[PDB]
Parts: structure tokens; C-alpha cells; sequence
């Protein structure tokens, strides 16, 4: 007997104040019950269970499910033991990326099926595991037992598991810096550059150094590719499983939602998918019609997705380099890479919902996303490349109200150009006509006016029904816009309207707002001044008569 | 060398905050240290049965170039009970005041076993590709709002002897910083803090950080002093006063609308009338004088507000009720990144409210909350961390303040 190190134990605890669980063994068929008996003697054999006496008060139920062969399966249901057993420290929380991975000359796949079980459980904690197969005829007492490992399906055996086979590793994985390991339910994946000989050398080695805790694994008896998480993962490259758009000449909201996902998965590595309208189809499991927008974005991903794409492995020895496009409809579509047409992954962003929006700002948050994703995946900053002129970027930044930057990066002149539509004056104009704008609404009756009155003695006021005093402020402006020169200073009272206009939009839900941008954009001067209410400021005053009327 | 018993609020657990992205020389850094701290039994790693977890990164101190651990303990700092430093309202009066990192004297102290486990922290690896080594606390750890109450009878003794020979000298001490005011010169100043690294050696650091009182504490209000107005700069001056009359009582501005009569050009010169004069005369006055009925109330919440005014100036103010300043400010000294000039001034008017009230102010942010969360931990570099809000509707106010 070579003698092999204990698994030292995780002490468990119930949540506070809960307590185990106490719950109905089910009546079964004799057929089953005779199932379940020789199992559980097989696995108390092996040591996997031990038959407890009548004072422990816990059960859980227990059921035979038929394979879908001649032999029964046991299944103990721990759901409710679960929600009274303490949280845990997931690690799994985060997975890696493949584009993050880097190439590999040699990669195996270990399987650790066995040592699971030669993960003993905290002794104290056993008992809350009790569960009784009922006797042949209910003539006798259920045979009782608990269990003396991490058991299939209770809470807390991931976790425990993958603790203690990462301490079980480290040591061999800091003795052995030219190999990579890295464990997920019951495959540990080893890879290397070494030789195919000195792979598989090391590969014994692991095995010898699991036999130390008696953990026995798969003799040389898989290799590239391997499937997981949803990728193809080969030694020098890796691409999603495969992208199948069903067709279908009659779509449903069922059947649209899982459109958007498979569009979403793909979009992480096939350049240039988009999802805004079939997105849209979902606002707010119906047969909807596609609009003739959402079968041209349809098209446009089956023609996208016609062959394969596949991405690189990451080398640190390079930069990384991040591209992005302006697609359209706050659509945003970027791509990192290192040498030019190797994406090591692709990616796409989208407009925030709100009332007005620009460009800049756009282009600025899908900056701010792709860094964060590039720490997780990378541990870097990529270099950026942006359809934005360096002029344009630095007038846009130093006349911000907020504070705003973005990391290092360079224009690439790949139209459409992200650009400031419009720039507001510092000062007013000179020899410009001067409009005070004013506009008022009866709350009662929606009924409003807007309308403004020049110092050359220009005038004009509009009647309005189903509006607001929002919607008048707005409209006022709008019409000495309208009605003024290449070159204007606009005096209104608006708080409303400033903290819109100071905004910048270059594009709006209103399209009262957009027919003013629309109007900005056509200007050559436009100074926009502010004035409190009520307070009779020539001009102002003047034209609240008349609008307030 | 006895621990104290520390105990979170009623009903409450402890933090379970998720580690955010790190850099790959933060998590080499963090790794170093983090190995040396376990090496000498302030921290030991942990299993999956503790489930909390408090963000960690890394900063470099102003002037060194040696990575610092900081532990973003806000979480666990609003669970922790409260503990019962008074504050001396001297302190903010010295003619000089220096900064003092004694967070290392914490390390000495052991921690209530019990409450260990609540100050866990995981070192992430880069896309995930190991698990996060996790560790807790055997030490009071540095952030923490307890380490500075427990310690705080042990500070006593070793400054006693100090204090004692230099009564003049104000000392206050803030989470890992003491604070150490003086009216002397600099000279005499640097010796004295040098006098007192000692102390700390001897019952045992070495950088200090300056700091004086402004002038002003509430900046006052000031209108232009012209020989003509244009429309356009009585159509501001009214507005500015407007505002204004919120803050003050008797201010008006009748006399000044009146001469905006009619719908004339922005750009035209508008002579003052005698009456106009006068009333804005009165309103001079009336700036001079401070704001009425202005009280500090520890019981309540500091509130700091930043104003972006372009060529790296930055305006903000500090209340508690709206138009009660207690503080306002201005700030010039990066002269490309916004964010770091912003990170930086949320750090100085940060250390002017530890010196005036000794507590930290919620800052509203005039940053969208995406690039702020994605760039301060880059330009931070006190071992305190505020709270903050983020300012998405462009204040009409900035005006005001410029
Ligand atoms: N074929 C193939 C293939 C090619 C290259 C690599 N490179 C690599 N760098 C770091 C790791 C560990 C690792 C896995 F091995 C597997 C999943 C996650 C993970 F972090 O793998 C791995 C494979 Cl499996």
C-alpha cells in the first residue's frame, strides 16, 4: 500500500437560524425500491454512503429514473437542503474568453470523473444528507443513509470540488511553468509548446502526482478540437459552434428573441452583425411581422454568416488594436486584433435608451466598453482606432460640460465619419439679428402659443393646439431659427430648452427637437443667450405678453 | 495583543462585492505583496466557505513610485458598527498642516477572529484563467473604519510624549492618515514632522504631503465693474443676481430689467440711469456680507458639487442644505485628461473637508458614470476612497461660479 495524502475538509455550515431538511420520502413501485437497494450498496461499498440509524431526524426524498436501457438511476433531490445550506465563494463566476487564451502547440483533456468522490464532506455536515428508500410492502424501516463526499446536485459541491482540486494542483503547476492548467466540471485541460513526447511525459507526471491523493484518472486512451462553452477551441485557433439562422416564413416572439441571441453569441466573432430592428420587434412568446428593415438586417447576417470566421489566440508579445464603425441607428461594431485581418474577436455596441443623443458621446461609451472587456480578457488597454478627426475630438472635450476621455488613439478615415454637427457662439453676434422667443400653453386646454419679436421689429406669434409650455419654449425657438439669417443671437427664458440645447444633440426622439438641430446645422453663428422670467427684460417681457395671451 | 470585539449592524451581512477588472501590472503587484503580507501573517487565504468579498486594486502614492494594496472597504465600512476621534476645529487654522501614512502601524494589531472573515478580498487573474486567489484579514487592515477606533488608544501613548513637548502643535487622524498642523516655518515644520517619524520608528512612512488653509472659505460673489454695458451683459448680470437672490435676502434687480425696456440688439451699449447704479451698488454691498443663518451639523450629510469650467479650472462648493455653502473653491493646477483633473480635485476638496469637518462629502459628479467607473482607480491616489453620484443634466449654474 503506497500511502496518499487526505483530502483535507470544507467546513460547511446551514444558513443562520435555518435548519436542515425534513421532507416526505415517496412511495414507490417494488420495482424501483429493488433498484435503489442494490445501487446504494454498491456505492456504500465503494464508501460513497453509510447507513445511519433512527436518530437523525433529516430527509431528503429519493427517486429511480429509467434510463432511457434496462437499469434504473438514483436521484436524491436536494432542492430543498439547498435553500437552507450556507453561500459559497463561486469562482466560476467569470470564464475565460477564447480570444484571451493564448496558441498552444500540444493540448490533452484529463478526465476527473473519480476523484470527485475521493472528495470527502465535512463530517458535521452529513447528517443533513439523510434519505430513506422505502421498504419492500412499508413492512420494515427504510433503510437509512447519508452521504460522505460532495454529492450530485447539492449546492455547495462545485465549489467545494474546484477548491480542492486547484490546491491539489498548485503545487505541480508552479514546478511546471511551461504547461497551462485549468479545470471545468470533470476535465482538467493541460496544454504546452513542449514536443508531443515531453507533452506526454508530463501528462504521466500530473497522473503520478494525482495518485498521491489516490486519484485515479483516464489511461492514454481526448485532442483538438474540443467543444466547450459554446466554442471550438483548436491548437492555433478557435471559433464559435456553428451559427444556423433558421428560416421560416412565419416568425414569433419565441422564435425573434432567440434570433438576437444567436446573433449575440455570433457577434463576438462575425464582423458586422447587427440586431436593431429584430431587437426592436421584442419592445415591451404573438406572431410578429418583420418590418422590410429587419428582412434587409436578416439578410444581411445570413450573408454574413454564409461561411465560417475564425479568430486568433492572443500573443503578448504584440499590441493589441481595437477598430470601430458607425453602423447607424446608435448601432456601433468594433473588432480587435494584432497583425491586420486576424480578429482575435469582434464585438458590437448600442445606443443607451434616452431622449437626445450624439454621436460623439456614443462613440465615446463603446470606447469606455471595449476597455473594460479588454482588462477582463487581455489585462490591457488596446490602442483604438476611430472615425473621428483628432480636431474633432479635441473641440468636442474642451467644450464639454462633463468631463470626458478616451485612451490612446489614432483616426482611420473609414467613412461615416463621426463629426459635431453644430457649434453654439461664446458671445453674441455682431450685426446679427437679435430674436427674444417666447411660448405659453393652457394646461387646461393645450391650447399655446410660440413666437418671438426682433430688434429690427420682426414678429411673429403662432397659435397651437394639443401642446405643452415644453413643447412652446421648443417651437419658439424653432421659428426664429426659421425665420432668421446665416447668422442669429436667440434670447429665450427657457430653463427647458438651455439644458437641452447645451446638450448637443444631434438627434432626438422629438422631431421638434430634431427640426431645430436640423436648423442649427444650416446656420453659420447661432448665439443662444438666457434670461430669467417675469422679470421684465425688454424683448422678453414684450413677447410673454404676447405669447401668454 | 488582545483583540477587540467588532460586530456588524443588526440584520446585516457582511459585503459581497464583486472584484472588478484589473490590469495585469496591478495583479503582479497585488501578487507580490499580497504573498510578502501572508509571509508575515497579516492576511491568510481562505476556502470557498466564506462567501463575502470586498474589491481590492492597487495606486502609487504621490511622489513614490512603489505599488500600494487599497482596499475599497465602503461596503464593509457603512455595515460596520459605529464605534464608541472628536474633531478640533483648530486644525483647519494652522498656517501649515502635513499629511501622515500610519496606516502601517495598523498591521501590528491582531483582529477579532470572528470578524475576519468579513474582510475578504480576491486577486483576479487576467480573462479568468485561474481562480482568484482569495485571502482575509488576520490584522486590522488599512481602510478599514475600525481600524483607526480600535487603534486609537494605542496612538494616544505613543504621541503623548510629543504632544506634551509641543502644545502649539494640533495632531487629528483620519483612517491611515495623521494630520499634523503647525503655525511655525516650514523649516521648523519639516523637522518637527521628521521628530515625529520617529515615534513611530522607535515604537515601530516617510513621505509627507503640505497643505495650508485657503483665505476666503466661501468665495464671495463678484459682479463686473464696466464703463458700458452691452444688453447682453445686463441680460447676465440680471440673471447672476436672480440666482443669487436665493442665496441673499434684499437682492434686486427692478431698476436693471428696466433699462433692458424695449427689444434692442445684444451687442448695444446701454448707459446705466442713476437708479440702476444704485441698485447695483446696494447689491455689492450685500455680497460683502456672508450668508445668513450657516451652520455645520455633524449629523448630517456633506454634499460637494464640481463645476468643469475649461483650461483645467474647476469650481465647486460644499453644503448640507442647498444655498448654505459652507466651503466653495476654485482649482487650476494633466492639462489633456479631464478625468485625471477631475480625480484630482475630487482628492483635494476631499482632504480640505477631512481638515474642516473631519468627514468625506457625497460628490456630484459631472461625468457620466461609465468613463468615471473606467478611469479614476488610474489617477487615485489617497488611501481613503468618497462616495458619489453623477451629475447627467448640464447645471445653468456653472455660469455663476465662473
Ligand atoms: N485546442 C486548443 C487550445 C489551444 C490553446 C489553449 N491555450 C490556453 N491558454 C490558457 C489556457 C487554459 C484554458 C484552457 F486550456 C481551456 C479553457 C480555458 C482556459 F483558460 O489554454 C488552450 C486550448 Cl484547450
Amino acid at each position: 500500500m503506497v500511502p496518499i495524502s487526505p483530502i483535507e475538509t470544507v467546513p460547511v455550515k446551514l444558513k443562520p437560524g435555518m435548519d436542515g431538511p425534513k421532507v416526505k420520502q415517496w412511495p414507490l413501485t417494488e420495482e424501483k425500491i429493488k433498484a435503489l437497494v442494490e445501487i446504494c450498496t454498491e456505492m456504500e461499498k465503494e464508501g460513497k454512503i453509510s447507513k445511519i440509524g433512527p436518530e437523525n431526524p433529516y430527509n431528503t426524498p429519493v427517486f429511480a429514473i429509467k434510463k432511457k436501457s434496462t437499469k434504473w438511476r438514483k436521484l436524491v433531490d436536494f432542492r430543498e437542503l439547498n435553500k437552507r445550506t450556507q453561500d459559497f465563494w463561486e469562482v466560476q463566476l467569470g470564464i475565460p474568453h477564447p480570444a484571451g487564451l493564448k496558441k498552444k502547440k500540444s493540448v490533452t483533456v484529463l478526465d476527473v470523473g473519480d476523484a470527485y468522490f475521493s472528495v470527502p464532506l465535512d463530517e458535521d455536515f452529513r447528517k443533513y444528507t439523510a434519505f430513506t428508500i422505502p421498504s419492500i410492502n412499508n413492512e420494515t424501516p427504510g433503510i437509512r443513509y447519508q452521504y460522505n463526499v460532495l454529492p450530485q446536485g447539492w449546492k455547495g459541491s462545485p465549489a467545494i470540488f474546484q477548491s480542492s482540486m486547484t490546491k491539489i494542483l498548485e503545487p505541480f503547476a508552479a514546478q511546471n511553468p511551461d504547461i497551462v492548467i485549468y479545470q471545468y466540471m470533470d476535465d482538467l485541460y493541460v496544454g504546452s509548446d513542449l514536443e508531443i513526447g515531453q507533452h506526454r511525459t508530463k501528462i504521466e507526471e500530473l497522473r503520478q502526482h494525482l495518485l498521491r491523493w489516490g486519484l485515479t484518472t483516464p489511461d492514454k486512451k481526448k485532442e483538438p478540437p474540443f467543444l466547450w462553452m459554446g466554442y471550438e477551441l483548436h491548437p492555433d485557433k478557435w471559433t464559435v459552434q456553428p451559427i444556423v439562422l433558421p428560416e421560416k416564413d412565419s416568425w414569433t416572439v419565441n422564435d425573434i428573441q432567440k434570433l438576437v441571441g444567436k446573433l449575440n453569441w455570433a457577434s463576438q466573432i462575425y464582423p458586422g452583425i447587427k440586431v436593431r430592428q429584430l431587437s426592436k420587434l421584442l419592445r415591451g412568446l404573438e406572431v410578429i411581422p418583420l418590418t422590410e428593415e429587419a428582412e434587409l438586417e436578416l439578410a444581411e447576417n445570413r450573408e454574413i454568416l454564409k461561411e465560417p470566421v475564425h479568430g486568433v489566440y492572443y500573443d503578448p508579445s504584440k499590441d493589441l488594436i481595437a477598430e470601430i464603425q458607425k453602423q447607424g441607428q446608435g448601432q456601433w461594431t468594433y473588432q480587435i486584433y494584432q497583425e491586420p485581418f486576424k480578429n482575435l474577436k469582434t464585438g458590437k455596441y448600442a445606443r443607451m435608451r434616452g431622449a437626445h443623443t450624439n454621436d460623439v458621446k456614443q462613440l465615446t461609451e463603446a470606447v469606455q466598453k471595449i476597455t473594460t472587456e479588454s482588462i477582463v480578457i487581455w489585462g490591457k488597454t488596446p490602442k483604438f482606432k476611430l472615425p473621428i478627426q483628432k480636431e474633432t475630438w479635441e473641440t468636442w472635450w474642451t467644450e464639454y460640460w462633463q468631463a470626458t476621455w478616451i485612451p490612446e488613439w489614432e483616426f482611420v478615415n473609414t467613412p461615416p465619419l463621426v463629426k459635431l454637427w453644430y457649434q453654439l457662439e461664446k458671445e453674441p453676434i455682431v450685426g446679427a439679428e437679435t430674436f427674444y422667443v417666447d411660448g405659453a400653453a393652457n394646461r387646461e386646454t393645450k391650447l399655446g402659443k410660440a413666437g418671438y419679436v426682433t430688434n429690427k421689429g420682426r414678429q411673429k406669434v403662432v397659435p397651437l393646439t394639443n401642446t405643452t409650455n415644453q413643447k412652446t419654449e421648443l417651437q419658439a425657438i424653432y421659428l426664429a431659427l426659421q425665420d432668421s439669417g446665416l447668422e442669429v443671437n436667440i434670447v429665450t427664458d427657457s430653463q427647458y430648452a438651455l439644458g437641452i440645447i447645451q446638450a448637443q444633440p444631434d438627434k432626438s426622439e422629438s422631431e421638434l427637437v430634431n427640426q431645430i438641430i436640423e436648423q442649427l446645422i444650416k446656420k453659420e453663428k447661432v448665439y443662444l443667450a438666457w434670461v430669467p422670467a417675469h422679470k421684465g427684460i425688454g424683448g422678453n417681457e414684450q413677447v410673454d405678453k404676447l405669447v401668454s395671451a | 495583543i488582545e483583540t477587540v470585539p467588532v460586530k456588524l449592524k443588526p440584520g446585516m451581512d457582511g459585503p459581497k462585492v464583486k472584484q472588478w477588472p484589473l490590469t495585469e501590472e496591478k495583479i503582479k503587484a497585488l501578487v507580490e505583496i499580497c504573498t510578502e503580507m501572508e509571509k508575515e501573517g497579516k492576511i491568510s487565504k481562505i476556502g470557498p466557505e466564506n462567501p463575502y468579498n470586498t474589491p481590492v486594486f492597487a495606486i502609487k502614492k504621490k511622489d513614490s513610485t512603489k505599488w500600494r494594496k487599497l482596499v475599497d472597504f465602503r461596503e464593509l465600512n457603512k455595515r460596520t458598527q459605529d464605534f464608541w476621534i472628536p474633531h478640533p476645529a483648530g486644525l483647519k487654522k494652522k498656517k501649515s498642516v502635513t499629511v501622515l501614512d500610519v496606516g502601517d502601524a495598523y498591521f501590528s494589531v491582531p483582529l477579532d477572529e470572528d470578524f475576519r472573515k468579513y474582510t475578504a478580498f480576491t486577486i483576479p487573474s487576467i480573462n479568468n484563467e485561474t481562480p482568484g486567489i482569495r485571502y482575509q484579514y488576520n490584522v486590522l487592515p488599512q481602510g478599514w473604519k475600525g481600524s483607526p477606533a480600535i487603534f486609537q488608544s494605542s496612538m494616544t501613548k505613543i504621541l503623548e510624549p510629543f504632544k506634551k513637548q509641543n502644545p502649539d502643535i494640533v495632531i487629528y487622524q483620519y483612517m491611515d492618515d495623521l494630520y499634523v498642523g503647525s503655525d511655525l516655518e516650514i523649516g521648523q515644520h519639516r523637522t518637527k514632522i521628521e521628530e515625529l517619524r520617529q515615534h513611530l520608528l522607535r515604537w515601530g512612512l516617510w513621505m509627507g504631503y503640505e497643505l495650508h488653509p485657503d483665505k476666503w472659505t466661501v468665495q464671495p460673489i463678484v459682479l463686473p465693474e464696466k464703463d458700458s454695458w452691452t444688453v447682453n451683459d445686463i441680460q447676465k448680470l440680471v440673471g447672476k443676481l436672480n440666482w443669487a437672490s436665493q442665496i441673499y435676502p434684499g437682492i434686486k434687480v427692478r431698476q436693471l430689467s428696466k433699462l433692458l425696456r424695449g427689444t434692442k440688439a445684444l451687442t448695444e451699449v446701454i448707459p446705466l440711469t442713476e437708479e440702476a447704479e444704485l441698485e447695483l451698488a446696494e447689491n455689492r454691498e450685500i455680497l460683502k456680507e456672508p450668508v445668513h443663518g450657516v451652520y455645520y451639523d455633524p449629523s448630517k450629510d456633506l454634499i460637494a458639487e464640481i463645476q468643469k469650467q475649461g483650461q483645467g479650472q474647476w469650481t465647486y462648493q460644499i453644503y448640507q442644505e442647498p444655498f448654505k455653502n459652507l466651503k466653495t473653491g476654485k482649482y487650476a493646477r494633466a492639462h489633456t485628461n479631464d478625468v485625471k483633473q477631475l480625480t484630482e480635485a475630487v482628492q483635494k476638496i476631499t482632504t480640505e473637508s477631512i481638515v474642516i469637518w473631519g468627514k468625506t462629502p457625497k460628490f456630484k459628479l459631472p461625468i457620466q458614470k461609465e468613463t468615471w467607473e473606467t478611469w479614476w482607480t488610474e489617477y487615485w491616489q489617497a488611501t481613503w476612497i468618497p462616495e458619489w453620484e453623477f451629475v447627467n443634466t448640464p447645471p445653468l449654474v456653472k455660469l455663476w461660479y465662473q
